């Protein structure tokens, strides 16, 4: 049906409906509590820092860094305060509503709200339903504060988190147990984002300008849509030869990353290899086909219809069914929901669509990254048309994100909380 | 005391890897009688998706209570931190120490533009130059406070003449690329319009990568006893698979193309970019210099616009690198088209030659179920081997001003 954000704020009491006490997938079980907040169905916001694999002092700016190819920011107080994460909420509501306020937007939305994970993994036996996997379900406390611990399982899609060390480093993390992805695997699985609104990537076409929040979170939700089809695998990379000196270091780049992308990007990537990827995600829907057609039980919920994950699933990789039941593959279908997946939604289609400059390519040259005043202030960012806002003479030539004219738009960031992974070359005399 | 130029990894050369290039086209193919071609558009058209119903959600979601998780085991991934410093040693003067020798400390006030390169490495209040000796001096010279005026005019003047020099042979060239960042093979050095109406666009190139061209494997043709039409489908079959590989083979270079050379040329159109910058920044110091000598009476005096001088200086540098951003596009296309796809097309004639062997020997073989036909498949293939797939780049790149580039080539 049509796609509905939720209001709310962060003091807003906890319902146990659309505001709940979530322990994420990587919690392990350990007891560790969030807040959660649904902002539409299978999507939650935790309005926290991603804590998940760092450690108190990484937060910290210190002479080094996570990643060779981001300049990094960092700030230990962002989201410290009951204040601060209420803002939070508000500006994704908004980049939200930003989002679904055209129809492009709108179906990448409900593709990724109907793309529910598979109810199971690859050590599954063909015939079952398992629902208890961290890929698949998450625990709410139902418990007054302080009481005997009484726990709920609810199926979510995406949970949201704010950033981790590093506040300009959005990524969308998946969830692998025992070396084995089932978001890389046809099954689809839970997908987590570190996200952050205010601090945002910046750069400049030789052939500077600011980024729009909005597409920044469109970005990852196209690797969030990826992750819940369980098409996000892993094929041969691009790797950068790092045999001389003047040959830039960076981690091997994945052809998913430059699919989502788009434009030019998806170039460098072989027709061999895009077969190899193509062939993959066919072999993998082969399996999840097979495994609609043998499933009769689910041992860890006896409230789960068959018939009903049945038919959802169906609707969701497009299977067909014949007049007795049993469900194929149509190369018609799956050839253009493939291509939908992977060439349709990208940053660059996208970017189109919402009238919204970008980058050139995913290897041009970044910049430092900026500090977007205010986002909830309609004078500076809309829902209809982010920074180029037309009765404010910006829309022309993309002019609402451009940094020498609109300057009351952004704060420029302190050197000393940049972290840039530099390199010393010295004469190698005296 | 060690001499140690700082730059960022971001301003490095980008270059791929051997090994992240598939090597598939080596590997052999079945033919049958049904085998069909495999392409994939990395295309979808935005305005169908939109209307497509066959992505429209049919079923309603299914309620989110469920039972509780009791199995946590999970993969959490560990991040640590690595040194933002890493120390290497060279004897090389390429772009990254030419664009160093643009520059200059804060505290030093008193500068001067030089032609030698190596002057303005060692003193710190030297700064290298690549525009005309006739220039660099009269950004040297002192004035009186009434001749400053028709200094700054000039100078100014002077710094847009020098940045729009472009002459000459294909497209037009920019000869002082090569005193302005020393990139590839001795640039700086000798003249720069002679060394290129040698080389073309390849002396430019940091480094000349090895191109991965693997052999086409063999096509493996299945026969089939006293069936003509079977056997004449598979031929069919085999000729229709053989303009995929020649697509494939077209990608392949494509995709070394971008991630190998074309990124070479991007980051020395990004040194341009730096070098006209710290050109109008030595000449602004310069300025700001000469006006301190100078005493509040005379300050008085001669009102400089310089109002004008940031907007005459902006559009400068912005003329230049449209001359530069042409250039440098057509040497990058330049490469490809010279130095690439005729290399692939050489070991795809040779795909061909084997296979038309292939299939020769195929319908030799089956010359018994053929009746007498087997003389006009024969001819059938001979003539059909003969006419290649063209490459074409608007497959590779949407919407863009490098197809113009490509569209200029024979
Ligand atoms: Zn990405």
């Amino acid at each position: 049906m049509p796609v509905t954000i939720n209001n709310f704020n962060y003091n807003d009491p906890i319902d146990n409906n659309n505001i709940i006490m979530m322990e994420p997938p990587f919690a392990r079980g350990t007891g560790r509590y969030y807040k959660a907040f649904k902002i539409t169905d299978r999507i939650w916001i935790i309005p926290e820092r991603y804590t998940f694999g760092y450690k108190p002092e990484d937060f910290n700016k210190s002479s080094g860094i996570f990643n060779r190819d981001v300049c990094e920011y960092y700030d230990p107080d962002y989201l410290n305060t009951n204040d601060k994460k209420n803002i939070f909420l508000q500006t994704m509501i908004k980049l939200f509503n930003r989002i679904k306020s055209k129809p492009l937007g709108e179906k990448l939305l409900e593709m990724i709200i109907n793309g529910i994970p598979y109810l199971g993994d690859r050590r599954v036996p063909l015939e079952e339903f398992n629902t208890n996997i961290a890929s698949v379900t998450v625990n709410k406390l139902i418990s007054n504060p302080g009481e005997v611990e009484r726990k709920k399982g609810i199926f979510a899609n995406l949970i949201i988190f704010g950033p981790g060390p590093v506040l300009n480093e959005n990524e969308t993390i998946d969830i692998g147990i025992q070396n084995h992805f089932a978001s890389r695997e046809g099954f689809g699985g839970i997908m987590q984002m570190k996200f952050c609104p205010e601090y945002v990537s910046v750069f400049n076409n030789v052939q500077g300008y600011f980024s729009d929040p909005a597409l920044i979170l469109m970005h990852e939700l196209i690797h969030v849509l990826h992750g819940l089809y369980g098409i996000k695998v892993d094929d041969l990379p691009i790797v950068p030869n790092e045999k001389k000196f003047f040959m830039q270091s960076t981690d091997a780049i994945q052809a998913e990353e430059l699919y989502t992308f788009g434009g030019q990007d998806p170039s460098i990537i072989t027709p061999s290899t895009d077969k190899s990827i193509y062939d993959k995600v066919l072999q993998n829907f082969r399996g999840i086909v097979d495994r609609l057609n043998k499933v009769l039980v689910c041992i860890s919920d006896p409230n789960i219809n068959i018939n009903i994950y049945k038919n959802k699933f169906k609707d969701k990789y497009k299977f067909v069914e014949d007049s007795e039941g049993k469900y194929s593959i149509d190369v018609e279908s799956f050839d253009k929901l493939y291509k939908s997946l992977m060439f349709g939604f990208t940053e660059t289609n996208i970017a189109e669509n919402y009238k919204i400059k970008t980058r050139a390519s995913y290897f041009s040259d970044s910049l430092p990254p900026v500090k977007i005043k205010n986002l909830l202030d309609n004078e500076i960012y809309t829902i209809e048309e982010g920074f180029n806002i037309s009765d404010k003479d910006m829309e022309k030539e993309y002019r609402g994100q451009n940094k020498a004219i609109n300057k009351q738009a952004y704060e420029e960031i302190s050197k000393e909380h940049l972290a840039v992974y530099k390199i010393q070359m010295c004469v190698d005399g005296i | 005391n060690l001499q140690c130029i700082d730059v960022d990894n971001e301003d490095l050369f980008f270059i791929a890897d051997k090994n992240s290039f598939s090597d598939d086209l080596s590997k052999n193919e079945r033919i049958e009688y049904n085998t069909q071609s495999n392409y994939i558009e990395n295309d979808f058209p935005i305005n169908e998706l939109i209307l497509d119903t066959d992505l429209i959600s049919k079923i309603e979601l299914p309620s989110e209570n469920t039972e509780s998780l009791t199995d946590f085991n999970v993969d959490v991934p560990v991040y640590e931190k690595q040194p933002a410093i890493k120390k290497i040693f060279t004897d090389e003067n390429t772009i990254f120490q030419y664009l160093y020798s643009q520059t200059f400390p804060l505290d030093i006030r008193d500068i001067s533009l030089t032609s030698s390169f190596d002057d303005a490495l060692l003193f710190s209040n030297k700064v290298y130059s690549f525009f005309s000796m006739d220039y660099i001096k009269t950004a040297n010279k002192v004035v009186e406070a009434g001749l400053f005026a028709g200094w700054v005019k000039q100078i100014v003047n002077d710094f847009v003449i020098e940045a729009n020099k472009s002459n000459t042979d294909i497209s037009l060239i920019v000869p002082y690329i090569g005193l302005a960042l020393n990139v590839g093979n001795e640039t700086a050095k000798g003249n720069f319009e002679n060394a290129f109406e040698i080389a073309g666009a390849s002396i430019l190139l940091e480094f000349i990568p090895e191109l991965l061209i693997p052999v086409v494997g063999a096509f493996l043709l299945e026969s089939y006893i006293d069936n003509k039409n079977k056997i004449i489908k598979t031929i069919d079959n085999a000729l229709t698979k053989r303009n995929e590989k020649w697509s494939d083979m077209y990608g392949l270079i494509v995709a070394q193309w971008l991630s190998t050379v074309n990124t070479q040329f991007y980051t020395i159109k990004e040194g341009m970019y730096k070098a006209l910058n710290y050109q109008a920044q030595a000449l602004e110091e310069i300025i700001k210099y000469r006006y301190n000598i100078y005493s509040e009476k005379e300050k008085s005096n001669i009102n400089i616009d310089f109002n004008d001088i940031n907007s005459k200086l902006n559009e400068g540098i912005n003329q230049a690198i449209d001359n530069i951003n042409n250039f440098i596009n057509g040497c990058s296309v330049s490469y490809l088209m010279k130095k690439m796809i005729p290399l692939a097309v050489e070991k795809l004639l040779d795909f061909d030659n084997t296979l038309k062997k292939n299939l020769l020997n195929y319908i030799d073989e089956n010359k018994l179920y053929l009746i007498g036909s087997a003389e006009y498949e024969k001819s059938k293939v001979n003539k059909y081997l003969k006419t290649i797939m063209p490459f074409d780049l608007s497959i590779y790149t949407n919407d863009t001003i490098l197809i113009e580039m490509f569209n200029k080539y024979n």
